RNA sequence: GGGG
DNA sequence: TATAATGGGAGTCTGATGC
DNA sequence: GCATCAGAGCCCTAAA
């Protein structure tokens, strides 16, 4: 949702011994997909110290408890010698698509806000095919496939799903 | 812009819009309910965009 | 402008409406010392003529003229927005 | 990706500089690069030929030099500067009276300088010369309207060099001369060139009722001197014909090189049309004391052979494009540029005149300012220079290649006729018959064609193959129209194998005339279909399948493209999107073979052979003239290897160096739920989160402190009445932050302003007394972001007077500059195209579990709706998505070029191949058919798309090689009923955008003596209701509705002040009072002394004036 | 000069 | 306030109506 | 007949 880069004042900024621009730096930060372990834990922020010449990847985050990055080759910023990156990346929980305009979060004065796909889940097909139970016919086989990024699993997802749709009929109860 | 889900009778406008073309009337009722003290102020309040609770 | 004229008639309007909920007559002696739609701001001398009283004592009830909208005007403090 | 490229047609020569046309014009006309000796004289250096030696003493030109300019392009638009070259000339005074000679280099002012890519930068601002095609100067023969049997011979020089010549044959069988609009018989004026009955009957006598009618006697009884006295008497109806005098007046009229300049294409075609040799560009000479012919007998000649019938004379096609030229950015140019020599001139005679005889140098002599004028004057405010388009790089690409039929010395809206904006046959190859202006400019802006080149002359060129006996050669020729007529040629895509030529019947042009020919009749052959078409209508795939009307739109509006962060090229090229993003210069390129040393987001380092390090800085985050941001990424790393012309850095809307407009999408084409209504366009807000169609804008702000006769304007941080809360971005000096956020309201850069006499009311002296503060002397004029704008400040230049370097406009003390940029993301209300002139404006945004979706679970991008598509008759769009849904199984971009492109056959071979990977995928995974797959074939084999009896997969792949796909509904994840086209579509984002066009105004500023409200949004204007608003009003009978725009809503003072004291006290709106445009109509008639009376029942006067007009 |  | 000085420079097509 | 005159669609943008 954040991004503080040093020496940086707005996103059309540019760094000098980088290759990105912090534009692409920041849609670079919005491929991470960032795993939380502890399910009480709404927020943290991910620190970047890089020099010389080395691409930085995902990797190089300094490691935090309880956050696991489960896409650790995920380009970041190419340096070249004398090249010198140093950043705090704010990452939250939350649900749908939050637009950077929505949440304007800021950690300190500098700090540039980012669009935030909160959505774990990549893509959802299902297949629905003919079978019988020998007795009856034009019976449903139902195949649901489950796309992640792997913040939640796929078997997660689906029930959460079943209990937003469970816990939505509830509303049917009290009439008027 | 096409807006299939209006009656016959109907128009979408933008909020922003009808801020601008009403604002003598939203003036008068920011000062019936209180949203400001009075007529002036509230007009003081439209000014800035950041202001506009 | 149509904002400006409706400001200008509302100053007025508050503005007598302010000197007569004290009295109409400690704010006739003010209201002879600015003018309303006259200017008539001089000092100490023409002072002698009609207030009511002689001459000193009119640059005090100024003062409690002043002093005395001053108090009143804390909650009707609707004159504040008037300072652009 | 592999890029598959189609097309059988071998084009010979390479598109040419595509800039040229601009590039090549200026450099020919400064010469500034030629030593003077070797100079040519034409452009700068023919016009100082042309004006000297100044005759009375004599002042000669030596020769011209330009300087270095003071500063560099940057420079100059940062600071407001022309980039331009200061001009100096040698000059030697002589005295005729004496034998004196005094030589001094004199400074004549500045000359702009046109950039490498072919543009100006005239007061900071980046412009363009657009090219202006006219008529020729030559020698013209057209039929008489009026008798079915007569021609006029018309002698037309260059625009403004001299007068239009008409030769009629008048109905008593004398032949006319029509000159400045008065006639007179032409045999006086050839008397006057010394003929005799003799010579003319002799010469032409041949036609036996035609030559004789010029003869008349009265004009023979005078020798050559009493004939041209005769004759201007004749012209100047009060001027006493002394023989000096008249001489004077036709010789600069005629004879005189320097006041009539037939062109120097003038002189060609004359010499070519009536068989003659010209010693010059006049029409004739003073010459041993008396004038001698060199044009009028053989235009004379030519024109009585014609009325007669005799071979070789035709009348003249005035739109052929051998006889219609171009008028390049260095002819322009070098026009005005006499215009301001000659002025200077006027100054040097009437200098040569007074003050002292001889205490003259050619320094004091020389008054530049006629020049200076005049050239700042064509560069500001002629017609032809324009404001640079840079929306995107193929903007100015385009612009620089426009041609132009306006301006001064052309048409005007006013004044033009079909003839002239049609497309004439001549325009093959050379005039794009495509990429022309909707509404009343049709064919008079057009665009010059890919493979044409203005030759010397101003005539448009188009290359050709020779073929000679049936072998077609590699030697391509250049040709002008007259010249094309000759031959026979064939088209470029007629069957060759090898060099021969392999059918017995080609298609061929004869005089443009389509002809079907044998091999043995072919002359020469098109060197390829690009050359027929602009650059922007080459850009479009399929062509020949779009119906031009369509085509027209989808040219035009590729200048509209908006530069995308993400822009990519289309998935399928034409093969142009290369050459435009190189002769664009948006990119950079390696100069020699080398080695890349640094690469940084601000500049590239590269080590070439030679061991220089040459040191490449990118333009970053540059603001175009529309907003767009320029902006430059480096595309190589640290120690590639690179060689020679390998791309080095992207430019905008470019992508590893071809040309992106916009963005590759999934287009489903279907109706869905009215959103899609006459064509609104549907996208997914998948769309938005991966920043598809974001496109920064940037918004230039300023401002001026400047003295006024109150006291200086003070540019401060300390603004009466403010709290801390809006003054919180600025700095010490009272500027915003560079990286804040402001939004409208916001201060950008404080300012005060000394109050006016208006020095404040008794009723404010009072009101402040009574909160114990006294009323400041300067009041808030700060600078503040204007309703509907803001974005993050990103730079900010501050220029003050008495800093090294800056001065400004007088009285100004400091000029503020503040630049907002903004990252838009697409929205609704804004506008998207393809290249087919499909376009419409987003009219909604669903999430993407609403987007139709393939069986596999990838939702749609965009749905278009196909009702757009049958009446407007552009199917290439059609074709392009099928290879589009090919190419997004296949992962292949392709190149089909224009006319010779990929067919039918060969896009479903691509299909199948698809098919399989989009299927076979799916019964590998352990999947069968679908259960709604099943339905939608039922209904698809009842529409006769498949064929009945066959499996599903082989029904499915037979929809696939119709383009259409089974399609998921989101909503209920039941099927379209039917199949739908579904592929990868190139749909660009326009520089059209709500956040620009939206606008509302309560109240707000008034004009002067109308007192109405002012027009447009960035003045907060009211909208017009003009005359056929209120007739609708009229037509409704609403009358209090037009009573209120006409009076409360208008001019009406009092009616709108009172009208809106009484909408915040909640009252109802006053009646109306009289508007004040009328009492301004009425005062008016008064001015013309006519008494204007409102009368009541009784006719007695009313006042409207309410007293204050009457004594 | 672009837009409808 | 005084040699004498003496005549200027420059550039479409419609239909309706009064000489 | 021929010259002289006054007509020649609307709203909007940006540049000056």
């Amino acid at each position: 949702t954040s991004v503080y880069i040093e020496d940086v004042l707005h996103e059309f900024s540019t760094i000098p011994g980088v290759k990105e621009d912090v534009v692409e730096i920041i849609l670079n930060l919005k491929e991470l997909v960032v795993r939380f372990l502890n399910p009480s834990l709404q927020t943290v922020t991910l620190l970047l110290k890089a020099e010389g010449p080395k691409e930085v990847k995902a990797r190089d985050f300094l490691p935090v408890a309880d956050v696991e990055i489960m896409n650790p080759d995920l380009h970041i910023a190419t340096l070249e010698e004398g090249g010198r990156l140093n950043m705090e990346v704010r990452v939250d929980r939350g649900v749908g698509y939050v637009p950077a305009e929505k949440h304007g979060i800021k950690d300190r004065i500098n700090a540039i806000p980012v669009d935030a796909v909160f959505s774990p889940v990549r893509r959802v097909a299902f297949q629905v095919e003919d079978t019988r139970l020998g007795q009856r016919t034009d019976l449903d086989k139902l195949t649901l496939r489950i796309w992640t990024d792997g913040s939640v699993t796929p078997l997660e997802a689906l029930n959460q799903a079943v209990e937003i749709l469970r816990e939505h009929l509830t509303y049917f109860s009290n009439p008027q | 812009v096409v807006g299939p889900q209006l009656k016959l009778h109907q128009c979408g406008l933008p909020k922003r819009m009808a801020l601008e073309l009403f604002k003598p009337f939203l003036l008068k009722k920011m000062e019936e309910k209180g949203i400001a003290p009075n007529v002036k102020a509230a007009r003081r309040m439209l000014e800035r965009q950041r202001d506009i609770k | 402008s149509p904002v400006d004229a409706a400001t200008q008639s509302l100053l007025s309007e508050e503005l007598e409406k302010a000197l007569s909920k004290l009295s109409e007559r400690e704010a006739m002696v003010l209201k002879l010392r600015k003018g309303l739609i006259d200017g008539r701001e001089h000092t100490l001398e023409e002072v002698g003529a009609f207030f009511g009283v002689t001459r000193e004592r009119i640059r005090q009830i100024e003062n409690k003229a002043l002093r005395k909208l001053k108090y009143h005007e804390s909650r009707t403090r609707k004159l504040r927005d008037f300072l652009d | 990706m592999e890029i598959k490229r189609f097309g059988r047609i071998r084009e010979v020569i390479p598109l040419p500089p595509l800039t040229e046309i601009q590039v090549e014009s200026y450099r020919r006309a400064l010469q500034a690069d030629v030593p003077p000796e070797k100079r040519e004289n034409v452009g700068i250096q023919a016009a100082f030929r042309e004006t000297f030696p100044i005759e009375e003493l004599v002042l000669d030109f030596l020769e011209y030099r330009l300087g270095e300019p003071p500063f560099p392009q940057d420079e100059c638009r940062e600071k407001d500067l022309t980039y331009q070259a200061p001009l100096y000339a040698r000059l030697q005074l002589i005295h005729k009276d004496t034998g004196l000679i005094k030589e001094d280099e004199v400074f004549l002012g500045h000359i702009p300088l046109m950039t490498e890519d072919g543009s100006f930068i005239i007061n900071g601002a980046d412009r363009v010369i657009v090219s202006q095609i006219h008529r020729s100067p030559g020698v013209y023969f057209t039929p008489d309207p009026a008798r079915p049997g007569r021609y006029i011979a018309s002698i037309i020089p260059l625009p403004k060099r001299g007068p239009w010549i008409d030769l009629e044959v008048e109905p008593n069988g004398v032949v006319s001369m029509k000159v400045n609009k008065r006639k007179f018989p032409l045999v006086l004026l050839l008397r006057v060139l010394g003929y005799d009955q003799e010579t003319l009957a002799r010469e032409l006598g041949a036609y036996g009722e035609l030559v004789q009618g010029l003869m008349d006697e009265s004009v023979f009884a005078m020798r050559p001197e009493e004939a041209l006295i005769r004759l201007f008497t004749l012209l100047r109806p009060g001027d006493p014909p002394k023989r000096d005098k008249a001489v004077a007046y036709v010789y600069g009229l005629i004879a005189d090189p320097r006041r009539y300049d037939l062109g120097e294409a003038g002189r060609y075609k004359a010499e070519e049309k009536l068989g003659i040799r010209l010693s010059g560009r006049t029409l004739a000479r003073f010459e041993d004391g008396e004038f001698k012919d060199e044009v009028f007998l053989p235009t004379l000649r030519y024109l009585f052979a014609l009325t007669a019938g005799v071979p070789g004379h035709e009348v003249d096609d005035i739109d052929h494009l051998g006889n219609r030229r171009i008028r390049t950015v260095g002819e322009l140019m070098t026009d005005q540029f006499r215009v301001g020599l000659a002025r200077l001139a006027r100054g040097v005679r009437e200098r040569m005149l007074m003050g002292s005889e001889d205490s003259l140098t050619p320094a004091k002599l020389v008054n530049s300012r006629p020049l200076e004028a005049a050239i700042r004057e064509f560069f500001s405010r002629s017609q032809l220079s324009q404001f640079k388009d840079e929306t995107n790089p193929l903007s100015s690409l385009r612009h620089k290649r426009r041609i132009s039929a306006l301006g001064p010395g052309g048409l005007t809206r006013e004044r033009a006729g079909f003839d002239v904006r049609d497309v004439h046959r001549t325009h093959y190859g050379r005039i794009c018959p495509v990429e022309t202006p909707e509404g009343a400019n049709i064919g008079l802006i057009t665009s010059l064609a890919a493979y044409a080149r203005v030759d010397e002359l101003g005539f448009i060129r188009t290359p050709y193959r020779r073929v000679v006996g049936g072998v077609v050669t590699d030697e391509v020729v250049y040709m002008t129209a007259t010249e094309e007529d000759r031959y026979t040629i064939a088209q470029a895509n007629t069957p060759l194998e090898g060099n021969r030529i392999a059918a017995e019947r080609v298609v061929a042009r004869r005089k443009g005339e389509p002809v079907i020919v044998s091999p043995e009749e072919v002359e020469f052959m098109d060197v390829s279909p690009k050359q027929v078409f602009s650059v922007n209508t080459n850009l479009i795939p399929f062509l020949e399948h779009d119906d031009a009307n369509r085509a027209l739109m989808g040219s035009n509006m590729q200048t509209q493209a908006v530069p995308l962060i993400r822009a990519q090229a289309p998935v399928v090229m034409t093969g142009l999107e290369e050459r435009v993003v190189r002769d664009s210069l948006a990119a950079l390129y390696a100069e020699e073979d080398g080695e890349v040393a640094k690469v940084d987001g601000n500049r590239i380092v590269v080590r070439y052979e030679d061991g220089r390090l040459v040191e490449y800085p990118l333009r970053r985050f540059y603001r175009s003239n529309q907003g767009t941001a320029l902006d430059q990424r480096p595309r190589v790393v640290v120690g590639q290897r690179v060689r020679k012309g390998d791309l080095l850095a992207d430019g905008p809307a470019s992508e590893n160096g071809f040309l992106a407009l916009g963005q590759n999408v999934l287009v489903a084409i279907m109706p869905f739920d009215g959103y899609n209504f006459e064509d609104a366009i549907v996208i997914s807000e998948e769309l938005l989160k991966r920043d598809f169609y974001t496109s920064i804008h940037i918004e230039r702000y300023e401002i001026e402190a400047r003295d006024t006769k109150l006291g200086p304007e003070r540019i401060t941080r300390d603004i009466p009445h403010l709290s801390e809360a809006a003054l919180r971005d600025l700095d010490e000096e009272g500027v915003v932050r560079i990286g804040a956020e402001v939004k409208p309201g916001d201060i950008l850069v404080g300012r005060t302003s000394f109050k006016g006499e208006s020095e404040p009311t008794p009723e404010e002296r009072l009101l402040r007394s009574i909160f114990g503060e006294k009323a400041r002397d300067v009041k808030d004029t700060s600078l503040r972001v204007p309703p509907g704008e803001g974005g993050i400040v990103v730079r900010t230049v501050r220029l003050r007077r008495g800093d090294p370097g800056v001065e400004l406009k007088p009285g100004v003390r400091e000029v503020v500059r503040v630049y907002v940029a903004q990252k838009r993301k697409l929205q609704v209300g804004d506008k998207l195209a393809n290249r087919h002139g499909n376009k419409g404006v987003v009219a909604k945004i669903l999430p993407v579990e609403d987007m139709p979706h393939l069986p596999d679970g990838t939702p749609v991008d965009v749905i278009l709706n196909p009702l757009g598509v049958p009446s407007r008759m552009n199917l290439g769009q059609i074709l392009e998505t099928h290879l589009g849904l090919a190419g997004y199984f296949l992962g292949q971009r392709y190149i089909s070029p224009i006319f010779d492109g990929a067919k039918e056959p060969e896009i479903k071979e691509l299909l199948a191949q698809a098919f399989e990977v989009y299927f076979g995928k799916r019964k590998g995974e352990g999947f069968g058919v679908d259960k709604r797959e099943v339905e939608v074939l039922r209904r698809a084999e009842k529409l006769g798309l498949v064929t009945p009896g066959k499996t599903p997969e082989e029904q499915l792949k037979e929809l696939f090689l119709q383009g259409k796909v089974v399609l998921y509904d989101g909503r209920t994840g039941e099927p379209i009923e039917g199949p739908i086209v579904v592929g990868q579509m190139f749909i660009m984002k326009l520089y059209h955008m709500v956040e620009d066009k939206m606008h509302a105004r309560s109240t707000g500023p008034y004009s002067l003596i109308t007192q109405q409200p002012l027009g447009g949004k960035a003045q907060f204007g009211g909208q017009r209701f003009g005359e056929m608003e209120v007739w609708a009003l009229e037509a409704y009978g609403a009358a209090h509705t037009l009573q209120e725009m006409l009076t409360l809503k208008s001019d009406d003072i009092e009616g709108r002040n009172a009208a809106y004291e009484a909408i915040i006290k909640g009252e109802d709106v006053p009646e109306p009072s009289v508007p004040e445009s009328f009492r301004v109509l009425v005062k008016e008639l008064q001015a013309l002394a006519l008494d204007v009376q409102t009368l009541d029942e009784k006719d007695n006067p009313v006042d409207i004036f309410e007293g204050l007009a009457s004594k």
